[PDB]
């Protein structure tokens, strides 16, 4: 006893126990997903109607931090809405101050810093968010990087935030990041989200689906989920 | 800097510090005080003193202006803080409205002073009782004592520190309206209570008066042996 | 097929506690003071002595907050305690009551008897 | 009835302390009064107790009467043993 | 972060501070200074601690701390603690020097002090200061005076003094070697000289392991007088001569 | 041993010894690296390798092969949000001798300063103490090339020839085995070296994607991560 | 229970427990419900007063021309979120010269709530708002949590045994779209009426009702102007 | 960073302050270490074993001068050593500012103590684990102080700290005496740092400075070398 | 277990607070009552001993000309709250030129009931009640350390509180008149007072539109005692 309560406190194997119970926190929230394809990012987000709870449309986990940059958080949902708000600041300051567009590397490592100078005192708990983050521009290309509440911050071609995590992360080595068109990564990722996740534990779901790349033109925005609908007209055929 | 809540609620209900640090005022020196219509007299007992050694420095009765006058238990080292505050308190009041202080608001200096004192983060709160004693301004003579708590009260006379029930107790003996028919009544019946006092060899009673318009006089051991005489001649009176 | 009748003091000890709610029943509670059953623990004196006619309960009964049963019931007993004492032939409500306030302060002084925080 | 014990006043250690110096029989000099009416904060025992310091000296000499120039002078013993011990 | 915390300062259930007991109990360590009843003279007792033959004895004052032309000061317990309370007391004299063109009377030097130890007993969650120290010297009104200081800021002036615990019995002896103005420097070093030599352990009383700071009120010098070894052997030799003289009864 | 909160905070023992900075020294063991550094006669060369554990994890973004300035590279072993944090600080405190004091800074002094704000770390008593261990080269006038590494306890250290992380126990036992000797140091020398240490204590002899090599030379002294294919021709070099 | 003391220390099983402890005072407070249709927003509360001769305590509290909030649980931090609320309207109402839509209200509420919920020795807010008011796109009903966890809703209700109120409201959600004022408000407080036992009133003295709509400010109506709305109102069943 | 800023060193029941004795016992289980003061200047020797082949004497150094007349050596931990180290460095200078002249090791460790001292209780801090040595050639006579983590300061004429302090106290209790020279102090220093050391000294082992009264100068492995070849 | 002050329960509400609440239960006791006419006021003063002055107490202090007041448990931390209510009131006025009404009053109060804490140490221990006749009429008000301020229209506190308001809603109506109810309340006091109901320790305190002002004098309740 005595070496889980406070954050700044080494326990004796060796390893910080509220960044660990900081790790699992994370782990209850339900799965949501990411790829980039080779001019592109494709987010998905499996989201949780059990009856009639919510209006379609409430607090969304998918954010829109810069005009090119955008989130995918999973976790605690509060802490989340705080690093993006924070994330905003950020790019913010770097608009203002030097003139061109924040690239994701500098944000990755200003945000980062944040949530590891959270797990340093005993004045704050450490963070329970983790989130992604994508984004293109022509200069740069497509990077998709993940944030985890610990601090550590590097990169992907795929990754996977949740309950179902490594079942959801584990199709993604099917696909092919190098060939593929992102309008194909759409229900490329839409036959998984469908497919974890199976409706015995909740009986019903709603999905998002965000987008950014070389088609929309730097800009993030979220895909009309009607149009081209391209989810549910695969996922019902993919049950067989 | 110092954030943290010394005194909190129990959940009885009482404060501790407050309801709890009134023991350091049972443990210090009594003090007593009576009021007469028109000079009064407060002393302080149970001096426990070297009898070889100074005792200028140990005097615990003072003064904030000429108009009013101390006395306490407790310890004194937080007293004295208390004592030069009211003081700085007491002269500005001078430099505003030009009558000199009225008792009853250095009491509510001292009592708010002490309130906040508790009120506040990181302060343990004073272990005083103390008496404030000033026949006023229009010549009207009264008397406050002080609580750790901050709470002002307004007695006739006095019996603070240890035994405060035995005195306290026995004024009720005193309070016949021929005590004080005479001012030489009030000195001796300050001096025969503190009989019922501790030791009361004449050595560790120090008394002091205000005759109204005079500035405090701490009688030397002159006419305390005289009134120790009167007090004992009379007590062979009473048989 | 003796069902079960149980009395304790504390909340604890919660195994059973939470055991009873896996085979027991019927969470009841003491009674304990009340402003009226005052009156008939005043009343378990009534046939007692003999009630001076200008006794009165309500007097008293308004009188005794947290009462329980056991000390008020001696409450009406020391009466008779200064009474044999005092040689008074009967007693009058004012006679005790005068011991009362005392027997209730001088045993309230060091002991409040915190019943709540007794189970708290 | 729980009993409050009163500490002895100074007349209570004045009515207390003769019960036990009527059979020890005191010298000219010797008086209740005085050294009680000084001594401050006693107790029955030892009021009963400080007889029996000048029960050692004046029985090592075998003598039946008190002394008060013991009396006095041994109760700084039962004074040493109050204050000290 | 408040389960860490040592609450130094509040309260504790029996009646008393419960820290500043704890204070006074490190005073009685360590510690032997007294000071003696005296006119036209003043005197200051102090005893080594570190008596071992490796030191350098170039401080000229191992216990004596001189802070204004008239007054002085002797260190009792924790030594560096002190050597704040030096610092801040000797510039609390300089600025009353500045802000009146007038030395400071000692009073109000003392009680200049003991409110900054009596601010670190009363709030803070702070370690309290651990050093009760004396004062002498010389002012325009009273005289010669002498002072007491107390972790709990409490002070007393004395005529004969008590620190530390080993002093007691010197109370005890000063007590039973009373007197009423008797200064004579003589009676006063002898008296001093005997009382450090039946308190204090060590036999015969060794010319280095003893220590006399004296103030003689000289007009307009108030010389601090610290006299060396060479006129405290035959001091010595006095004191044993007194005692082989009044041994002579028996 | 234990007395009070000794065992918690960074207060001592009735021993003499606090405890937390001991479990610092094996803050490091969780990372699962061996990072080793040898001082040539002209030249210094770090060897790392990385744990690839993904398919869909980057080969470009988990190097651990950090540039502080241009005369100036490291390599960080222990936790990984801790070592991050320590190389802001180090780049900044470069850049900050070069705005004040004109001149490019020694590798000497910036270890002094890393080694300073982590006893600071250490001292006061309600902050994290940074388990990282940090590993400096670099070059100076007249002095050749240097090798320095800070611990998390706050001493600046370097040495011919150091290594510190998880295997490292043996892997020193190994180097003064191979140190104290009448060879010289040649540039292939101190590479097929640096390989072959690492390869003694891991016991795989592996792929050139594994290790990255950083180096600096006195013929362009600017620190230089190489590239895969001189990295083979090292490592196929060495096998005779 | 030693990781129960404080809001900074994470549980070994990732459940925060002041939170937990602080939705245990939301359930606390009585019952109150909200429910919009596409042209309007109604929010109904249910007060409970002391005693007989106390007045009964309020719930709904105006805040601006067109944002309402109820509320359940504490009361001086909904007096002082209350506050803010106030300060945060006419700041933009001050600068930009419009009023505030409600979605972007809401940030400040999750962001001013947020650190008092991390940062160690303060607790978190006791609270139970049900916004209601117009943007330029309709109107929208709110809920937020000690959390700081806010959920856009067609209708919820939070206080003492209002899962009853939503167990009624799930059956007509697919009705509560179209229909105007005067239905749209007694099924609102049938939600009420099932938040009671059903052996007492039901009351004129103890019902608030505030509506927001487009030609409508917001209005809080007080058991006299709420009198016509109670009368015309079916029995409890046996 | 938040204002705890409760001291964390308070009384025993018996009266010790008990992290200044388990501080104490820190700065004995550091490296020994003995200086003597002789007649014309101060020696300081110390001792300093690299834990491995691999290590680089070349780069830490022990004696650390202060001034271009003041040198300082320590018994305990190296990084709560270069903290008042340079707390030092910085503090001599103001006095240079101030009064423009060669600062006195007498007004060092005045100042150097109070920061010890007034760090011993100060808010929530460990205190130092760290015992100077510090010496110097002021004004014709020069001066070997020692400080401590209890923020006191002596005046030894040759005293040692460190492991074995008791043995290397008894043997400069008598192999120490009334006046050297120079030359004569480092035989004596580099002898009694040869009481507790391995079975070889070098010129890596151990590193000794000193001050002529004309100024300091710490001293080079070749004359450390030299002087150590002649086993004392 | 002296756990961090501002901590919630189990239940759950705040620690401090609830144990706040129960600091009011050993004070003394105080009758409001609130009639059509104006606000008639009680309390006892609980004299000790006869050492002790007993009009010097003061459990009514009057905060306007025309709000009242009446406080309870500690008085030393109520006068606080006095002396601070009556700047409210004051800063109401000279940015105004009306009288503060008798409700913004303890809005103006219970905003800060609850600013405890170590940043930004202990909530107050004081049940106060508050009268005086605002344009909406004579209202009678009651704040607790929660700071959940509700209108009472007959309101007792204190010890007495639970047999106060037991008796008190049996003798209480719709029409009250103001010396049916000042009589109305010394019946009550004397049945929970343990001293003798006389001239010393109880304290009546009135406020009208009509009788005013119209405060408490002796000799008054002299003739209002002597009525029974």
């Amino acid at each position: 006893t005595g070496y889980d309560l406070s954050a700044s406190t080494f326990s004796p194997d060796g390893r910080v126990f509220q960044v660990e119970y900081a790790m699992k926190a994370v782990e209850n929230s339900s799965t949501a997903i990411g790829i980039r394809c080779k001019d592109g990012v494709v987010f998905g987000v499996e989201k949780l109607v059990l009856s009639k709870l919510y209006e379609e449309g409430s607090n969304k986990r998918l954010f829109n931090v810069d005009r090119h940059v955008g989130m995918a958080v999973a976790g605690l949902l509060a802490d989340a809405r705080s690093l993006a708000d924070i994330a905003r600041e950020e790019a913010s300051n770097f608009r203002s101050n030097f003139g061109y567009n924040i690239p994701l590397k500098h944000l990755a490592d200003r945000v980062a810093m944040y949530v590891h100078a959270y797990t340093l005192y005993s004045a704050v708990r450490p963070f329970g968010c983790s989130f992604m983050l994508g984004s293109y521009s022509v200069n740069d290309g497509a990077q998709l990087y993940m944030i985890d509440p610990s601090g550590v911050s590097y990169g992907y071609w795929g990754c996977a935030i949740g309950k179902a995590r490594q079942a959801a992360k584990t199709e993604i080595e099917k696909l092919q990041m190098k060939e593929m068109t992102c309008r194909d990564i759409v229900k490329e990722v839409a036959k998984i989200i469908y497919i974890v996740h199976d409706e015995v534990k909740d009986k019903a779901f709603e999905l998002e689906l965000s987008w950014v790349g070389e088609l929309t033109n730097g800009r993030h925005e979220i895909v009309p989920k009607d149009i081209r609908e391209e989810a549910e007209k695969y996922a019902k055929e993919s049950l067989k | 800097s110092y954030d943290r809540a010394i005194t909190v609620f129990s959940p009885d209900g009482h404060l501790f510090q407050v309801e709890y640090a009134q023991e350091a005022v049972k443990k210090g020196s009594t003090a007593v005080g009576v009021r007469g219509r028109d000079i009064v007299v407060l002393g302080v007992e149970k001096k426990s003193v070297a009898k070889l050694q100074d005792e200028r420095t140990v005097r615990k009765i003072c003064a904030l202006d000429d108009n009013v006058c101390m006395a306490f238990a407790g310890l004194t080292a937080d007293a004295r803080i208390v004592i030069n505050r009211a003081r700085v308190e007491c002269q500005s009041h001078r430099l505003t409205v030009e009558d000199p202080v009225t008792v009853e608001y250095i009491t509510r200096y001292i009592a708010s002073l002490k309130q906040r004192y508790t009120q506040s983060n990181g302060r343990r709160p004073f272990g005083i009782s103390a008496l404030i004693v000033g026949f006023d301004f229009d010549g009207t003579p009264r008397l406050y004592q002080t609580d750790p708590s901050g709470t002002y009260h307004a007695w006739k006379a006095n019996a603070i520190g240890r035994g405060a029930k035995s005195v306290r107790e026995f004024l009720e003996k005193n309070y016949t309206d021929e005590a004080i028919e005479t001012d030489d009544l009030t000195i001796k019946l300050v001096i025969k209570a503190l009989l019922e006092v501790v030791q009361s060899g004449g050595k560790n009673i120090e008394l002091a008066v205000m005759r109204r318009d005079q500035s405090l006089k701490i009688l030397n051991p002159e006419e305390i042996e005289k009134y120790v005489a009167e007090i004992e001649k009379e007590k062979e009176e009473n048989e | 097929n003796i069902k079960v009748l149980m009395a304790t003091n504390r909340p604890d000890t919660l195994d059973p506690a939470l055991m009873r709610p896996g085979r027991l029943d019927r969470k009841i509670e003491f009674s304990l003071p009340d402003l009226e059953g005052r009156t008939h623990i005043f009343k378990i004196h009534a046939r007692s002595m003999s009630v001076e006619r200008d006794i009165r309960f309500e007097l008293l009964a308004r009188l005794c907050p947290n009462s329980t049963g056991a000390e008020i019931r001696s409450v009406c007993t020391e009466a008779g305690m200064f009474a044999i004492r005092a040689r008074r032939k009967i007693a009058t409500e004012k006679d005790f009551l005068e011991a009362v306030n005392k027997v209730i302060k001088s045993y309230a002084k060091f002991s409040a008897t915190p019943r709540y925080m007794t189970y708290n | 009835r729980k009993i409050e014990f009163p500490l002895p006043d100074e007349k209570t250690k004045k009515r207390i302390f003769q019960i036990h110096t009527s059979r020890m029989t005191l010298a000219d000099d010797v008086t209740l009064d005085d050294l009680i009416m000084a001594k401050d904060d006693l107790s029955g025992a030892d009021i009963k107790a400080i007889c029996t310091e000048a029960g050692l000296m004046a029985l090592r000499e075998r003598r039946m009467k008190v002394t008060n120039e013991d009396f006095k002078k041994s109760k700084e013993n039962v004074l040493y043993k109050k204050q000290e011990g | 972060s408040r389960r860490y915390d040592s609450r130094t300062t509040i309260f504790s259930p029996e009646g008393r501070l419960y820290q500043v007991e704890y204070a006074m109990e490190a005073i009685g360590h360590a510690g032997t200074c007294l000071g003696i009843l005296a006119n036209d003279g003043v005197l200051l007792a102090a005893e080594r601690r570190n008596i071992h033959k490796l030191l350098d004895e170039v401080f000229f004052s191992e216990k004596i701390y001189k802070l204004n032309e008239d007054m002085a000061c002797s260190v009792a317990g924790i030594t560096s603690d002190a050597n704040v309370l030096t610092n801040e007391l000797r510039l609390i004299a300089q600025r009353y020097l500045l802000q009146y063109q007038e030395p400071i009377p000692c009073e109000q030097l003392v009680t200049a002090l003991c409110d900054i130890k009596q601010a670190y007993t009363q709030f803070g969650g702070k370690r309290p200061f651990g050093v009760s120290l004396l004062y002498i010297g010389w002012d325009k009104h009273y005289g010669f005076q002498l002072y007491q200081s107390d972790p709990s800021g409490n002070y007393g002036g004395w005529k004969a003094t008590c620190i530390g615990n080993n002093s007691a019995a010197a109370v005890s002896m000063l007590k039973q070697d009373y007197k009423e103005g008797e200064m004579t420097l003589k009676s006063a070093l002898a008296l001093a000289i005997k009382v450090l030599n039946k308190t204090m352990d060590v036999s015969k009383l060794s010319a280095e392991k003893v220590e006399i700071a004296t103030l003689t009120r000289e007009n307009g010098k108030t010389v601090i007088r610290v006299l060396k070894q060479k006129e405290v052997e035959q001091l010595i030799k006095k004191h044993e001569e007194e005692e082989a003289k009044a041994e002579r009864e028996k | 041993s234990s007395a009070g909160f000794d065992r918690h905070i960074t207060i001592f023992s009735p021993e003499g010894r606090l405890y937390q900075v001991e479990y610092a020294f094996k803050a490091i063991n969780q990372g699962g690296l061996t990072s080793v550094a040898v001082r040539g006669k002209d030249c210094a060369v770090i060897v790392t390798q990385k744990k690839v554990p993904d398919k869909l994890l980057d080969s470009s973004t988990v190097t651990h092969l950090f540039k502080i300035t241009e005369n100036i590279g490291c390599v960080m072993t222990g936790m990984t949000a801790d070592s991050r944090s320590q190389v802001q600080r180090a780049r900044y405190e470069a850049a900050n001798w070069k705005y004040k004091y004109g001149y490019e800074i020694p590798v000497d002094m910036l270890c002094k300063r890393i080694a300073d704000i982590s006893q600071v770390y250490t001292q006061n008593a309600e902050m994290r103490p940074l388990g990282c261990c940090m590993i400096l080269i670099g070059i100076d006038e007249e002095q050749g090339p240097q090798v320095y590494k800070c611990d998390p306890a706050g001493y600046y250290c370097g040495f011919k020839a150091t290594a510190a992380g998880v295997k490292q126990t043996e892997s020193t036992s190994f180097l003064e085995k191979k140190v104290k000797k009448k060879f010289d140091w040649t540039f292939e020398q101190t590479v097929e070296t640096a390989i072959t240490c690492l390869s003694t204590v891991l016991s795989i002899d592996f792929k050139p994607s594994e290790i990255e090599v950083g180096v600096v030379t006195v013929e362009n002294p600017k620190f230089r991560i190489l590239t895969e294919a001189e990295i083979d021709a090292h490592l196929v070099a060495l096998a005779e | 229970n030693q990781y129960d003391n404080d809001v900074t220390v994470w549980s070994p099983q990732g459940r925060i427990h002041q939170i937990e402890y602080a939705m245990e005072a939301v359930k606390q407070g009585s019952a109150t419900v909200g429910l919009k249709s596409k042209t309007h927003a109604v929010l109904v509360a249910l007060k409970r007063a002391q005693s007989e001769l106390a007045a009964h305590q309020k719930k709904i509290l105006h805040v601006d021309n067109h944002i309402g909030i109820s509320i359940a649980g504490l009361t001086a931090d909904a007096r002082l979120l209350c506050n803010f609320m106030r300060q945060e309207c006419l700041d933009s109402r001050f600068v930009f010269d419009r009023p505030l839509p409600v979605s972007r209200l809401v940030s400040l509420i999750g962001s001013k709530t947020q650190i008092p919920t991390q940062r160690y020795g303060r607790r978190p807010y006791g609270v139970g708002l049900l916004i209601a008011g117009y943007d330029d796109m309709g109107p929208h009903i709110f809920q937020t949590c000690p959390s700081a966890n806010y959920f856009d809703c067609r209708a919820m209700s939070i206080g003492a045994r209002s899962q009853s109120a939503r167990t009624y409201l799930e059956r007509h959600m697919s009705e509560f779209m179209e229909c105007n004022l005067n239905e749209l408000v007694k099924h609102g407080l049938r939600a009420l009426r099932e938040t009671l036992p059903a052996e007492q009133d039901l009351t004129t003295k103890n019902v608030s009702i505030g509506i927001v709509g487009k030609d409508l400010e917001f209005t809080i109506y007080d058991d006299d102007d709420v009198s016509p709305f109670l009368e015309g109102l079916e029995e409890r069943p046996q | 960073e938040r204002g705890y800023s409760f001291s964390l060193t308070t009384f025993s029941p018996s009266g010790k302050l008990v992290q200044i004795e388990y501080a104490l016992a820190a700065v004995a289980g550091g490296a020994p270490s003995v200086g003597i003061k002789a007649a014309n200047g101060v020696v300081l020797a110390t001792e300093k074993k690299q834990k491995s082949i691999l290590y680089d004497e070349r780069s830490v150094h022990k004696v650390e001068p202060i001034t271009k007349h003041i040198g300082l050596v320590y018994s305990g931990m190296g990084p709560d050593y270069r903290v008042l180290v340079h707390r030092a460095r910085k503090l001599a200078q103001q006095y240079y500012l101030v009064y423009q002249e060669p600062i006195p090791t007498a007004q060092l460790v005045q100042r150097v103590a109070s920061v010890m001292q007034e760090y011993t209780q100060s808010g929530g801090v460990r205190p130092f684990g760290v015992s100077l040595l510090i010496c110097g050639w002021n004004e014709g006579r020069p001066y070997l102080f020692q400080s401590d983590p209890s923020g006191a300061y002596f005046a030894w004429k040759a005293t040692a700290m460190g492991k074995n302090y008791v043995n290397g106290k008894t043997f400069l209790e008598k192999r120490y005496n009334e006046d050297l020279e120079l030359e004569d102090a480092i035989h004596t220093a580099i002898l009694t740092l040869k009481e507790s050391f391995e079975g070889q000294m070098t010129e890596d082992n151990i590193e000794v400075g000193i001050c002529n009264e004309a100024g300091f100068r710490r001293l080079t492995p070749t004359e450390v070398k030299d002087y150590l070849a002649a086993i004392a | 277990y002296d756990r961090g002050v501002n901590t919630f329960s189990p239940e759950g509400r705040l620690f401090q607070v609830e144990y706040a609440i129960e600091a009011i239960k050993l004070g003394s006791t105080a009758i409001g009552i609130q009639t059509s006419e104006g606000v008639c006021l009680a309390v006892e003063k609980r004299i000790t001993s006869p050492l002790m002055e007993p009009s010097s107490i003061e459990k009514i202090v009057e905060i306007d000309a025309h709000i009242g007041c009446a406080m309870s448990g500690l008085i030393a931390d109520a006068k606080t709250l006095i002396d601070k209510a009556r700047v409210e009131t004051q800063n109401h006025w000279f940015t105004y030129n009306e009288t503060m009404t008798v409700e913004s009053v303890t809005q103006a109060v219970s905003n800060l009931a609850l600013q405890f804490g170590e940043e930004d140490s202990r909530p107050f221990g004081v049940a106060l009640l508050f009268g005086g006749v605002d344009e909406k009429g004579p209202q009678l008000f009651h704040m607790d350390p929660s700071g959940t301020f509700v209108q009472c229209d007959a309101r007792a506190i204190g010890s007495a509180s639970e047999g106060a308001q037991s008796s008190l809603q049996e003798v209480y109506h719709k029409s009250m008149t103001l010396k049916e109810a000042i009589k109305s309340s010394l019946i009550i006091l004397k049945q929970v007072m343990e001293e003798k109901l006389n001239a010393t320790n109880i304290e009546l305190a009135t406020v009208q539109p009509g009788q005013n002002f119209h405060m408490f004098t002796k000799e008054e309740l002299e003739e209002v005692i002597k009525d029974i």
